[PDB]
Formats: structure tokens, sequence, C-alpha cells
């Protein structure tokens, strides 16, 4: 079982996403996603890496999925270079996360 | 990793318009500006190498 944990920044109802949080019929084989719900307001790259380099540290996670609802136009780049220094993947769904970029690091 | 969170957190904040980049102790690293210039270009800083 490896963690994921799903982070979102905006006006939202946490009990609506945790609703579907444990809906997947993945009984072919024993994932046991062990989904995180996390809200909080990380704009600001001091917020970013002082919640993501923190999160290993107290649960054991080998995958993040980030979501958001704001228009910023460079949060996608920022949130890319944690991959580039990291092992672990990471996938942008919503809002800026999910704006495109030229090239990404190897 | 660390110099995101040194740089942000201790320069910044200082009312600095203008950073100078370091110098790697060893030439053949890559990785001395390219910490320096993701988190001081979001504000658009100016950087000189």
């Amino acid at each position: 079982s490896i963690g994921i944990a799903v982070i979102l920044v905006g006006t939202s109802d946490e009990v609506a996403i945790k609703d579907a949080h444990e809906k997947d019929d993945f009984h072919h084989l024993s994932v046991v996603p062990r989904v995180e719900l996390v809200a909080m307001n990380e704009t600001d790259p001091k917020s970013i890496i002082t919640r993501i380099c923190d999160l290993m540290s107290d649960r054991k996670i080998q995958g993040v999925v980030f979501a958001d609802d704001t228009d910023q136009e460079a949060i996608a780049q920022i949130l890319d270079f944690i991959s580039a220094q990291t092992l672990t993947p990471i996938l942008g769904i919503h809002g800026g996360s999910s704006m495109i970029m030229a090239d990404k690091d190897e | 990793i660390q110099m995101a969170l040194s740089v942000c957190e201790d320069l910044i904040s200082s009312q600095v318009y203008a950073i100078l980049v370091s110098h790697p102790p060893t030439p053949n690293d890559h990785f001395t500006p390219t910490p320096v210039s993701y988190t001081a270009g979001f504000y658009r800083i100016p950087v000189l190498g």
C-alpha cells in the first residue's frame, strides 16, 4: 500500500470530495490506496516547500496528486521543480497546475 | 533542495532588488544558479551571474 495525497486550494467542500475517495472498485489487485484529503492555502512557494517535503517525514508516501482552482500563471513551473529534485511522481489535475509548459527536465 | 528554503526565507524578505549567483566549488557541477533563478524569478527579480 502506497499512500496517495490530494491537495486543493480554494473554495470547496471536504465531505463531497471525500465521498468518492474510497470508491475505487480495485478488487482485482490489492492496491490499498490510503487516500488522504489535504486542504491548505498554499499559493506561495514557501507553503508548498514546507509541506511537500514534510509529508514523507510523517506519512510514508510515494505519490502525490495536486489539484487547484486558481488562475496562477507560474504555479505549474514551480511545482515541477519538486519533481526534478525527487523521484516521486506528481500529476497536475485542476487549475494552474494543468497549464501548458514548453519542456520538462529529463 | 535547501536552497529554495534558504533563499526565500532569509534574503528576499530583506528588501533586495538584485541578487548575485554564487560559484560552485566543483566547476563540473551545474546546480548553483538553477535553484536561485527559480525562486527569485517568481517575482521578476533580476539576477546576475
